[PDB]
């Protein structure tokens, strides 16, 4: 994923540098973040950037003769702001204050049109900025639309769909067209057949008397694209993360690796320490910091001690390591606690048993007073929620005399803005009814695809490994420990698609499934083999390859790869990944890494508590 | 080509000097306005010139002077551009709509995969649906946010929420631009009741006014906000039994927090129960 | 240590002060590289003025070519002793990426301009030329056929390559002009 971070720079770097003299530059909140990521203030300030403003506030100021605006094109907020500070700096500025804007990868005509508007903009200089796919992590490629989640699924705004399906001909129109598209759902769809209509408009600007033409070839680095939507998967993201980083974004919550405690310490993969816990159970991630404190004290405050250069030497290339472990080892120690008050609390715990006795499916009504407990002590808002939905969405419906059980204590956890949670449950489709018209669970060739239909995990439990209790939380040998044995859908659906391998351990389930194993094991394309699965999983699917005369000769140099000549594969999540699910893929990408370099690319990244929070974070 | 056209059966003989004067294109357009493509074609080629122009004009001339259909022609057409690989089809689509035969340019349009020049040649032609459709498959979202605003400025709202409303992803992007009305939270509840009602959304609606019930002053707007939210509940029951039934609960929910506050002093306002009884 | 300065900051990102130490070191080979990566063509040409390095300015110029080329030609032409074919060839590279008109006029523009400042009367220098003007004539292929003939029939040296690129395009019309020069 970090080498998009060269082409996310080239582009920003590169108007700022078109901009002579010095400049000051105005970032939109909202997209600085993601900016934060490929570039630093000292890299902006390098090349003539003096102040930083933000639109949101209204910063000004008349300072420099350049006035440089960076901001998403895909609403007007940013068109507004903009042209609102451009006509406060003019009215006060005794210089020129030349105007540039840089927007997104295709500037639009709506936000043109409304800066125009605005009758200070004539002289602006407006240009695009191709930013898109930033690299938040090695393993995984972000186009940081946070709100995506929540707009495509409460408004069904497609816009995170068609942002996506050019993000990702952004990255294939430079390193090849992918021989074989391929998805799961009715969004999942829309960018697979996005990114074939748009490879037909590269070839149609010549057409159209535009752009050159392009060749267009498929890839020989890149094997497929697997592409799946949000909805296909709705059990998955109501359960609470045991991992570490997982810890972090459930208590506190991961955004540009930065977040609330100190902004001096970035935690990411390349920490020495991170790389290794980011991962760990929290049953076992308590004695890893200790394990670090014992090996980190053994170096940092002793071994070193009346140590002569010959021998100190070995301390001192290291020490700038000791010294950043025992600052993170601090940090770490401090989630450490943020857990341990809901272990010994029984609020952790809880949860997880609760999570566990659903999904093996029990009756969910028996989980009912591990949920009260949880609300009566005033644990996190997402936290009970989130097991106020997972029992209805596990069951596949419930009738209302269950429903309602949950449902007081949605309304009491929330108070009076619950109003507007079970409207984005509904709308979000994280909560299922009975009584609902849509409460139906897809059958066997039960003309499945349809938008009114919902994914079978009552049947899937046994069409796949989705119970797991041989999960070990220290090293495990399945993507289940992330949960302690859920075993989540959402990667089943991708691990099946990935390798043949997957598929015929997998579908080895119950015993009127297991006789298909041979079937499965034959799935080396596709989704062969994983049919009787695909059917049941709520929308349509998708695929196809890619047309042209050596279509045949990469798909055969792909499928040859080796460790010595590994290749890439992209995985992609359409409304956004939560951090379950991008463990749960490091975890089956690791095991493949001897033959292939599995990516993460979603359109965004979702924090365990930023889907149950909708609620609260619109209503601020 | 002299010879070519000299026969007495068809032909126009000439000159050296003559031949001269003429433009070497004028030895194709002497015989395109005869309708004549196919000597047309043979004196081109013998010239060495372009023939790009022979199978636009002979592509013009069946759509103004042919008696056959639409689809008939259009078929016609599409077989002999195809095998010259220039720019033609919007020249002759264009042509097509000015002579009435909108089905024979929406069927040439449809070789030209580019939806950047697509779109606003359907909206030249006032050509709504397919405007919106072409934005939508290409996945620009500035053409289909382009269509939906000339549909907006160009039809009375109702013509304009029933077209989108056949599109859901345009219907959706009517709403992301109804929902940042100034940007920053505000919302125009004039278009997002509208978009709402075509799409059943009745908890959408509910949702604007819930957002600013709780985005404004807290207990003091809330209650106002909230009341207004309710009034875009008023639907059948079916369904939506717990998102309905708790219009009744915030009010509740919200009334005792300010009772609350005025008699113990110390606010209960923006508590959960449960925070409220701890 | 060098290595060591260089490894840290890739670890952590701040490519801007390592920059600027780069350049107090002069590691030429790693200020490039670091360009390539942002294509920062103010400081590109910043770079080429002062130290050129010739011998890495044509794989450098690769890049550079496709922003503007004609810019390049003048950084270099000045530098004192200039071997002629540093400025030629690379009009190869680019005439392979473009298709249109608007590229091919460009791409007649930087040759016409290099080899009219050069005064060389190189073979290789024209042999290149030749080859560069038949291959991608533009519209005006007449004009650009009338320069070659002023020059003379020399820098033509094959009568058969010139005329297999120039006939290929076009017949008759064409071929007359280009049998008559050589």
């Amino acid at each position: 994923a970090e080498q998009v971070r060269d082409k996310a720079r080239k582009d920003l770097l590169h108007l700022l540098e078109g901009v002579r003299g010095k400049k000051n530059l105005v970032i939109e909140k909202d997209l600085a973040g993601p900016l934060g990521v490929i570039v630093k203030a000292s890299t902006l300030r390098d090349y003539g950037v003096d102040n930083f403003f933000f639109l949101e506030n209204k910063n000004t100021g008349t300072s420099q003769r350049n006035i440089v605006f960076i901001a998403r094109g895909e609403s007007v907020r940013n068109a507004h702001a903009i042209a609102a500070q451009i006509k406060r700096i003019q009215r006060e500025s005794q210089t020129s204050h030349d105007f540039h804007i840089f927007w997104v990868p295709r500037r639009t005509l709506f936000s043109d049109k409304v800066l125009e508007e605005a009758g200070v903009l004539g002289d602006a200089n407006i240009s695009e900025l191709p930013l898109y796919f930033f690299p938040l992590e090695r393993d995984v490629l972000s186009l940081e639309l946070n709100d995506s989640f929540r707009d495509l699924y409460l408004a069904k705004d497609p816009t995170p769909v068609f942002l996506l399906s050019r993000a990702l001909m952004g990255i294939q129109k430079k390193h090849g067209l992918f021989p074989r598209i391929i998805g799961k759902g009715e969004n999942a769809k829309r960018v697979a057949d996005l990114l074939s209509r748009m490879r037909q408009e590269l070839l149609a600007g010549e057409e159209a008397g535009e752009s050159d033409r392009a060749g267009l070839s498929p890839s020989t680095t890149i094997e497929s694209v697997i592409i799946i939507d949000r909805e296909v998967d709705f059990v998955t993201p109501l359960l609470t993360q045991l991992t570490y980083e997982g810890l972090i974004d459930e208590y506190f919550g991961i955004q540009n690796n930065q977040t609330d405690v100190k902004r001096k310490i970035q935690l990411d993969g390349s920490d020495s320490l991170y790389s290794q816990l980011r991962d760990a159970n929290f049953a076992i991630v308590g004695s890893l910091l200790n394990t670090v404190a014992r090996r980190l004290k053994s170096d940092y405050e002793s071994r070193h001690n009346t140590k002569t250069t010959a021998e100190l030497k070995e301390f001192v290339k290291k020490l700038p390591g000791y010294q950043a472990e025992q600052q993170s080892l601090k940090i770490h120690s401090n989630i450490a606690e943020e857990i341990i008050n809901y272990t010994r609390t029984e609020i952790f715990n809880k949860l997880l048993e609760v999570q566990q006795n659903l999904a093996a499916g029990a009756d969910p009504s028996s989980q009912f007073d591990s949920i009260e407990e949880l609300v009566a002590r005033d644990t996190p808002l997402p936290q009970v929620l989130r097991l106020l939905c997972l029992y209805s969405c596990i069951s596949g419906g419930i009738k209302t005399k269950e429903l309602d059980h949950f449902r007081r204590l949605v309304l009491q956890g929330y108070g009076h803005q619950h109003l507007l949670t079970l409207h984005n449950l509904e709308r979000l489709q994280m909560f299922l009814s009975k009584s609902s018209p849509l409460a139906s669970m897809i059958t066997m060739s039960g003309s499945s695809g349809g938008p009114d239909q919902k994914t079978n995990y009552t049947y899937l439990r046994k069409q796949l490994r989705l119970i797991v209790d041989e999960v070990n939380e220290q090293d495990p040998n399945d993507i289940a420990y992330v949960y302690s044995g859920y075993a989540p859908l959402s990667i089943r659906l991708v691990q099946c698609v990935l390798q043949k391998q997957y598929l015929l351990s997998i579908t080895k389930g119950s015993g009127t499934v297991i006789a298909a194993g041979p079937v499965a094991g034959g799935g080396a394309q596709g989704w062969k083999g994983f049919e009787e699965i695909v059917k049941h999983a709520r929308g349509p699917t998708f695929d196809e390859i890619q047309k042209g005369e050596d279509k045949a000769v990469k798909a055969r140099a792909l499928l040859s790869g080796s460790s010595g000549d590994k290749k890439t594969v992209f995985v992609v999540f359409v409304g956004g990944i939560t951090f379950t699910e991008i463990a749960a893929l490091r975890f089956i990408a690791k095991q493949e890494e001897a033959r292939r370099n599995i990516v993460i690319c979603t359109t965004s990244i979702i924090n365990g508590n930023r889907m149950m929070n909708a609620a609260i974070e619109t209503a601020t | 080509v002299l010879n070519a056209v000299r026969f007495y059966e068809v032909g126009l003989p000439l000159s050296y000097e003559q031949y001269q004067r003429l433009s070497p294109s004028g030895l194709i357009s002497r015989l395109l306005n005869r309708h004549e493509y196919l000597l047309a074609i043979r004196i081109a080629d013998h010239l060495r010139l372009p023939t790009d122009k022979i199978h636009v004009h002979w592509a013009s001339a069946k759509v103004r002077l042919g008696s056959e259909d639409d689809d008939t022609i259009c078929r016609k057409i599409v077989e002999k551009l195809s095998g010259k690989p220039g720019i033609s089809f919007e020249v002759i689509a264009r042509t097509a709509y000015e002579e009435g035969r909108t089905r024979l340019a929406t069927e040439l349009l449809n070789h030209e995969p580019r939806a950047g020049r697509q779109v606003p040649l359907l909206l030249s032609m006032e050509e709504d649906e397919l405007a919106l459709d072409k934005a939508i498959e290409s996945g620009d979202t500035d053409l289909i946010y382009f269509v939906i605003h000339q549909l907006r400025r160009k039809l009375p709202l109702a013509s304009f929420f029933r077209v989108v409303s056949s599109r859901p992803t345009a219907s959706a992007m009517v709403e992301a631009l109804a929902r940042n009305s100034d940007g920053d939270g505000n919302e125009d509840t004039a278009l997002l009741k509208d978009l709402y009602y075509q799409d059943d959304r009745r908890l959408d609606g509910a949702s604007v006014f819930i957002r600013e019930a709780l985005q404004q002053p807290e207990t003091r707007t809330a209650s106002d906000k909230l009341d207004l939210a309710a009034n875009l509940l008023q639907g059948n029951q079916k369904e939506h039994v717990f998102e309905l039934g708790a219009l009744k609960e915030a009010k509740m929910l919200l009334r005792m927090q300010e009772t609350f506050e005025r008699d113990l002093t110390d606010s209960f306002v923006g508590l959960s129960v449960n925070q409220t009884m701890f | 240590d060098r290595k060591t300065v260089y490894d840290v900051i890739g670890s952590h990102g701040r490519e801007e002060e390592l920059l600027y130490y780069a350049n107090a070191i002069n590691d030429y080979n790693y200020v490039l590289s670091y360009w390539v990566q942002r294509e920062r063509w103010t400081e590109a040409l910043k770079v080429l003025k002062k130290q050129t390095d010739p011998e890495v300015f044509y794989r450098y110029s690769s890049v550079l070519m496709t922003h503007a080329a004609t810019e390049l030609v003048e950084i270099l032409m000045r530098q004192s002793n200039l071997n002629p074919r540093n400025l030629i060839p690379a009009m190869l590279e680019y005439d392979r990426n473009y298709k249109g008109p608007l590229a091919q006029n460009q791409a007649v523009r930087y040759l016409l301009y290099v080899v009219n400042q050069l005064g060389s009367t190189d073979s290789a220098v024209h042999n290149t030329l030749v080859s560069i003007y038949a291959s991608h004539p533009s519209k005006d292929e007449s004009a650009l056929l009338e320069y070659l003939e002023s020059q003379g029939e020399e820098p033509n040296y094959d009568p058969d390559f010139a005329l297999r690129l120039c006939i290929q395009h076009r017949r008759v019309l064409s071929c007359a002009h280009i049998y008559t020069s050589m």
